RNA sequence: UCGUUGUUUUUUUCUG
């Protein structure tokens, strides 16, 4: 490469926003009893407000 | 009607009163109470 | 034998 390149070890740590644990979607599902729009929250198929 | 006031589900089978539900009974509690003073000693401070 | 439903209420610590 025509120049150079810092390099080295250093401390790295992992946290704890995995992907998996965000990725969420929703084609139909429950909705609230009150209101007949869809619940709120991805641990119960949500909605996006 | 229900719509309007729900009855929510605390845990499954049981089912608690909606706050409407609970208003709306005591202002009938209350309005019927009116309607039994009037019958009996009503000594103007009762009935205010 | 298709059908087939899953709480609220607050408070909290977080993410951009």
């Amino acid at each position: 490469l025509m120049a150079q390149v810092f390099f080295g070890p250093t401390y790295y740590q992992r946290l704890r926003h995995m992907v998996d644990d965000k990725i969420h979607a929703r084609a139909r599902g429950p909705v609230q009893v009150l209101t007949r729009q869809p619940v709120e929250g991805r641990s119960r198929d949500g909605g996006l407000r | 009607p229900p719509q309007v006031r729900p009855s929510i589900a605390m845990d499954e089978t049981t089912q608690g009163q909606d706050d409407l539900t609970h208003k709306l009974s005591d202002i009938l509690k209350a309005n019927i109470n009116v309607q039994k003073l009037e019958m009996d000693g009503s000594p103007q401070h009762i009935i205010n």
